[PDB]
RNA sequence: UUAGGGUUCGAUUCCGGAGAGGGAGCCUGAGAAAUAGCUACCACUUCUACGGAGGGCAGCAGGCGCGCAAAUUGCCCAAUGUCAAAAAAAAAAGAUGAGGCAGCGAAAAGAAAUAGAGCCGACAGUGCUUUUGCAUUGUCGUUUUCAAUGGGGGAUAUUUAAACCCAUCCAAAAUCGAGUAACAAUUGGAGGACAAGUCUGGUGCCAGCACCCGCGGUAAUUCCAGCUCCAAAAGCGUAUAUUAAUGC
């Protein structure tokens, strides 16, 4: 017996599959951001829903009270890094208008072609796999990775590439 | 043919254990351009030039890890004084990469049968 | 009648399928679709673009 | 109405205790009975040995014949009845055959144009009857 | 599982209790009413030249039975602990199916391959237009062409107690390999609920489909086949229970 690791679901199906409205919404992120399937689209949601769960706590509290103090200078931080909202933020009203499309943007695929290192995003995914991508120094074959707003600038190519 | 590949071997965080007279070094290698992971012999070599030890008997390592991406290698290894002291302290299986181990013990299932047996017999 | 069955499927025509080549798959299948729907038209489904449509023939 | 005072606490319980067995919904968890009264014990198959292959009617709007299945069970020793959910596949049933026997869809009351009849034959032999079906498998006779 | 209030589960890794075929009695010990300790009875059960003598897996594997239902008679004390008169080593490394490792393992959970690009031809949309013509974007296609890479092969090796898995690599002087990329994705659906057929053949209240509403009596958008398209995707259907849906 005696495993103590735990599991953890980080995507799930939104109810009613069959909404035409949905899908609509759904084929136009995977086509266009290079998407292998759905199941992607939704792994961003579940975590953006979770952050949004404890912002829309925080902001119930009145001024001075610990929980908002503390923990909302942490989700704010966060939303700085990868560079989902900018220094100019800090309301906890900003992080309630992150929405699915700007964590997917901030994805290695995408980053890796709007830098200009591919001709496109499903073209981008190959460049990660082919291990002949980096992200400073460290080649990362990933393209779910999410990218640091300071570590955009620095990605360059592997020093296993022949196209580097 | 356009390079020269080398092995780097490198240290980070460096003890005297004077309780068992031995050195514990977190190593780092580096290994640009060289093909596949680094073979231990070479490793024992670079670190007898870095701690002035005249053998790689007395260097003993053990364990490498090996990070996703290019040549990169960490480990940890062990340098001892005299080499008596390093077959007395040391492991089995750490000595036995050098070939200075204990021959194997015979299998475990037959000793228990017999050492069963043996709770029988007066004499 | 506690046998006649298999009625239907003994008499009907089998063509035993087609040859087709392979589709794309992974984002390449998903990239195919996006395409042909939403882009080179001036609708998106909706029902105001219909994703399959036949040709006629009889009518009743 | 209902009963808003401090210590009104023990009235409200009772009332409760009371009205759920008005319910069918608690009933049907509770009380063993249920458990009892379906054939599988609650358990979510069963097996069971053929006896006699049953040509069955069907209802007055859907004029039809189905072909169904004589069982008994292995576990209770009771005897049920099951359909045959594909076509031309009642050849690949046969007598004394082991068989298995499912529920299909709701499962207190009993499918349109077939009466008292909720058990649908999945798996002959445990062979996966779709499967001889649309052919994959063959039934084996070994 | 639920916005909240709640609803439902807990045999099972940790803690507490109880039990060792069913019962009772007892010794020893600081601690036991111990069961791989003892005594007796009962239900079973194994040997015996039949005078007698034994057995207790709800310990690990494994076998029989059972049921819808569940792994190897594998390797190791290297690690983690425990017991001991005991550190290791000295000729000279205690024991452990506790525990670790591997095998089997689509219960469940994380990541991700099955292609990507430039020329030519055809189609659609938008802008300008002398209506000839041009530009931009997207799709499809040929004996079209170009690179790159994993699955897989191998190792100067490395991991590990030993060996694998992962990782790193195809020379550092010297080491493999895709083009129909045959290294070819499936499981359920297309009348309504509910995303997708004004199709074509076959059947004709028969065969069957249908959770429900309903389809089939020769004019089938639902059956039986083919093509076409849709949803999810290395996962997808079916059954039963339970929770949400339920302010039923």
């Amino acid at each position: 017996m005696r495993n103590y690791n735990n599991f953890n679901r980080v995507w799930k199906a939104p109810r009613r599959p069959f909404e035409k409205e949905r899908l609509d919404r759904e084929m136009k992120l995977c086509g266009q951001y290079g998407l292998r399937c759905k199941r992607e689209i939704w792994r961003v949601n579940m975590t953006l829903s979770k952050m949004r769960r404890t912002a829309r706590l925080l902001l119930t509290l009145p001024e001075n009270h610990p929980r908002r103090q503390l923990e909302g200078s942490a989700i704010m931080r966060r939303c700085h890094d990868y560079g989902f909202l900018e220094e100019e933020k800090d309301k906890l009203d900003y992080v309630l208008s992150l929405t699915v499309p700007d964590i997917l943007e901030r994805r290695l695929q995408t980053v890796v072609f709007k830098h200009g290192l591919a001709k496109s995003v499903h073209h981008a995914r190959v460049l990660i796999l082919q291990r002949h991508i980096a992200v400073a120094k460290q080649i990362v074959t990933i393209p779910s990775f999410i990218v640091r707003v300071s570590s955009e600038h620095h990605i360059a190519f592997a020093d296993a590439s022949p196209f580097g | 043919q356009k390079k020269k590949a080398e092995v780097t071997v490198r240290t980070s965080q460096f003890k005297v254990n004077k309780l068992l007279n031995r050195k514990q070094f977190i190593v780092e290698v580096n290994h640009p351009g060289w093909c596949g992971t680094v073979p231990a012999k070479l490793i024992r070599s670079r670190l007898a030039s870095l701690y002035k030890v005249a053998d790689e008997n007395q260097i003993s390592v053990f364990g490498f890890k090996t990070k996703f991406g290019g040549g990169k290698t960490t480990g940890f290894g062990l340098i001892y004084d005299d080499l008596a002291a390093l077959k007395r302290i040391e492991p089995n299986y750490r000595k036995a990469r050098l070939g200075m181990g204990k021959k194997k013990q015979p299998a475990r299932k037959s000793v228990k049968e017999r050492r069963n047996r043996n709770k029988k017999i007066r004499g | 009648s506690l046998a006649r069955a298999g009625k239907v499927k003994n008499q009907t025509p089998k063509v035993a399928k087609q040859e087709k080549k392979k589709q794309p798959r992974g984002r390449a299948f998903k990239r195919l679709k996006y395409t042909q729907r939403y882009l080179a038209k001036t609708l998106k489904p909706g029902e105001k673009l219909h994703m399959n449509k036949q040709p006629p023939g009889k009518a009743g | 109405t209902k009963a808003n005072g401090q210590h009104a606490a023990r009235k409200l319980v009772r009332l409760r205790r009371k009205n759920r067995w008005a319910d069918k919904g608690w009933k049907k968890s509770h009380t063993f009975v249920a458990q009892k009264a379906n054939p599988f014990g609650g358990s979510s198959h069963a097996k069971g040995i053929v006896l006699e292959k049953i040509g069955v009617g069907a209802k007055q709007p859907n004029s039809a014949i189905r072909k169904c299945v004589r069982v008994q069970l292995i576990k209770n020793d009771k005897k049920i009845i099951a359909f045959v959910p594909n076509d031309g596949c009642l050849h690949f049933i046969e007598e004394n055959d082991e068989v298995l026997v499912s529920g299909f869809g709701r499962s207190g009351h009993a499918v349109g144009d077939i009466p008292g009849v909720r058990f649908k034959i999945v798996k002959v032999s445990n062979v996966g009857l779709y499967a001889l079906y649309r052919q994959k498998k063959e039934k084996p006779r070994n």
